[PDB]
């Protein structure tokens, strides 16, 4: 049987975050899983234009939109702070990348 | 020469292994998993499909009394109703309107559709894990396919490859699975012959073609409407149809470690779990003696740019003086920095350019080239982008110890505090020494 | 899609005949999208049909 | 794309039109001669 | 790469800015205002003659 493929979503990125704007014509299933030990599978049906914000773990996130082939996303070690320079710029750099270790070590 | 290394089971990621055979120039082999398949052994328990209810024309016996006998059909039920006075299109069924009875019977059979639309309940055991590996050997791209059990060696280009056993026995498939068409589900399906009405497995058979059918539909015959000959009943709707509507997500969408699930045969593909030992028997022809190999001197390294983008965002340029024209292997001496190129060409007095990937905020590493090493370092910048569609080519940062340079602030503070302690300790020691001598 | 099914025909006397019987009709979803008609462009998935033979 | 102002012009009669619809052409299939594409729906209709 | 600068509103005087994008050769752009217009929105009160 022939089945439709939902329109490509508009995608923007944030820190460890993927933001999608969905454009369904008809009810479309959206689902995603983590690619690590605990997939934390979640799914929802979307019957209208919607903005969905997904969190991306270190191991990466896989997202399936309708009948489209799945998308895979991985985070980069981006910062608003910087390495080197002033001591406070260095702490911000490491805090943003490793907020758990930074607090414990400091 | 037998070379043994271990690589991660992550698929689509190349790994570099350095072959070190004394007396010969160092060689680097590049290996990448293209596919890893975990194929479980299955044993069919039973088939679940839609049932059909069979109802033969009711026997209407007026004036006298009807009766029936027990039958051995899968879910047979029989009842006789009294006081019935049914009508047909042309008038009353028969002469007398009193002391009449109707005999109704019904049973359950597997639908003809069970040959096409059904779910198979399997028991799963161990998996015959196997993988397809890409190897860069002597500059050539070759592939092998073998079972990941440390056996079934495959020889290509006179090189014998042994893969496995797998470091992990983990599988996305549990002991009891159900396979609809292209979908596989993990569910504790009921024991054969113990199915329940309105639920998956309400009707069961060992094979699609079998005549041995179990059914539990709670089929109950009801009294017909007055003046009619129809046969009413109360029966639970097929549990197969309910299951199809309530299947939920299949393992293809819910499995851990990014496993891809395929059927016919049932298998898990490219699960990022554990690692895979690889043993290669390398022909002597593949080794060049250090006396025959090119030798490099007066080597130095600079880094025009470095970004820890996770995609070979670093570039390094190494100047060398070669004794003669030839090829040299290149390998990183640290796990923090990975070099994209496995080998380079050297001629006369020139420079080579290589790319690298690191998680380090500042790169400090040594690069090994044919019988020589050069120390190379530079500050690295963060990427502008937050998200990518590929896995990092480098390894993790690891335990703090590899943090950014220009960390002299840590040493200055630690040293400043340590110095204050050392001085205070000395002052106390001197006073204690004087106090000790005095009595 | 509907909750009832009706079938009928015209008689030799030009009299309409029909029979209405309750029936829940709501076909199963094939794939991960709910569509009301087949598209000009799309993907193909396994399904079951009745053969015209 | 998909938002109010996805298509803009200074005046109703102007020939100077800005557009950002993320129009992507897709491959044809099964011997057909159609020209499939993926494009964000008008942000004007969505806004309305 | 988004580069943000501020220049004086003096017209006919060129200003240069350096674009520093790590990993790439430094780029220099030159900007000059040729004209700046401040056009007030007016509402007519009356005509006298």
């Amino acid at each position: 049987c022939r089945v439709p493929k939902a329109r490509n979503p508009t995608v923007t990125y944030g820190k460890n975050q993927v933001i999608m704007l969905l454009y369904p014509d008809h009810p479309t299933l959206l689902s995603y899983r983590n690619m690590g030990e605990e997939p934390n599978y979640q799914e929802e049906w979307v019957m209208h234009k919607k903005e969905v914000v997904l969190t991306v773990p270190t191991e990466g996130l896989e997202v399936t939109w309708g009948n489209n082939e799945p998308y895979k996303y991985w985070p980069q070690l981006s910062t608003n702070g910087t390495a080197h320079g002033h001591p406070h710029e260095i702490i911000l750099y490491y805090y943003e990348l490793y907020p758990t270790m930074t607090v414990v070590v400091v | 020469y037998e070379h043994v290394t271990v690589i991660p089971n992550t698929v689509g990621v190349p790994y570099k292994t350095l072959v070190n055979r004394p007396g010969y120039s160092p060689m680097v082999l590049e290996m990448e998993l293209l596919s890893v398949t975990l194929e479980p052994t299955l044993s069919l328990d039973y088939i679940t499909c839609e049932y059909k209810t069979v109802i033969p024309s009711p026997y209407v016996k007026c004036c006298g009394t009807a009766e029936c006998k027990d039958k051995n059909l899968p879910d047979y039920s029989c009842k006789v109703f009294t006081g019935v006075y049914p009508f047909m299109w042309g008038g009353a069924y028969c002469f007398c309107d009193a002391e009449n009875t109707q005999l109704s019977e019904a049973h359950v059979e597997k639908s003809e559709s069970c040959k096409t639309e059904f779910a198979s309940a399997y028991r799963a055991h161990t998996a015959s894990a196997s993988a397809k590996l890409r190897v860069l050997y002597q500059g050539n791209n070759i592939t092998v396919t073998a079972y990941a059990n440390g056996d079934h060696a495959v020889t290509v280009k006179d090189a014998k490859f042994i893969v496995g056993p797998m470091s992990s026995a983990w599988t996305p498939f549990d002991n009891k699975i159900v396979v609809y068409k292209g979908d596989v589900y993990n569910m504790d399906y009921p024991p054969f012959g113990a199915g329940r009405p309105g639920q998956f497995g309400d009707i069961q058979s060992r094979t699609p073609e079998s005549k041995d059918v179990y059914a539990n539909t709670q089929l109950v015959l009801q009294r017909p409407a007055a003046g009619t000959v129809h046969v009413p009943y109360s029966q639970a709707p097929s549990g197969f149809k309910y299951w199809l509507k309530e299947r939920g997500a299949s393992l293809q969408h819910t499995a851990p470690f990014g496993c891809q699930i395929a059927t016919n045969p049932v298998r898990a593909v490219n699960c990022a779990v554990g690692n895979m030992p690889i043993s290669i028997d390398i022909p002597e022809a593949a080794f060049t003696r250090v006396v025959d190999a090119p030798s490099l001197t007066d080597m130095s390294c600079e880094v025009p740019a470095c970004t820890h983008s996770s995609d070979f965002g670093g570039v390094a340029v190494i100047k060398y003086a070669a004794s003669k024209k030839g090829k040299c292997a290149v390998h990183s001496m640290t796990n923090a920095v990975t070099i994209r190129e496995a080998e380079i060409e050297v001629e006369g007095n020139s420079q080579l350019q290589i790319s690298f990937s690191t998680a380090l905020a500042s790169a400090e590493f040594r690069v090994q080239v044919c019988s020589t090493q050069v120390h190379c370092a530079a500050e690295c910048h963060p990427p502008k982008d937050h998200i990518v569609n590929y896995p990092a080519s480098h390894t993790t940062l690891g335990v703090q110890d590899i943090s950014a340079t220009a960390m002299s602030w840590v040493q200055k503070i630690t040293g400043g505090v340590g110095l204050v302690v050392a001085v205070a300790a000395l002052i106390l020691i001197v006073v204690l020494c004087v106090s000790f001598s005095r009595h | 899609k509907g909750e009832t099914l009706t079938v009928g025909f015209t008689d030799s006397r030009k009299i309409s005949h029909s029979c209405t019987h309750p029936f829940h009709h709501d076909p199963p979803v094939i794939g991960r999208e709910k569509f009301h008609s087949r598209p000009q462009h799309g993907k193909e998935l396994p399904c079951s049909t009745y053969v015209q033979s």
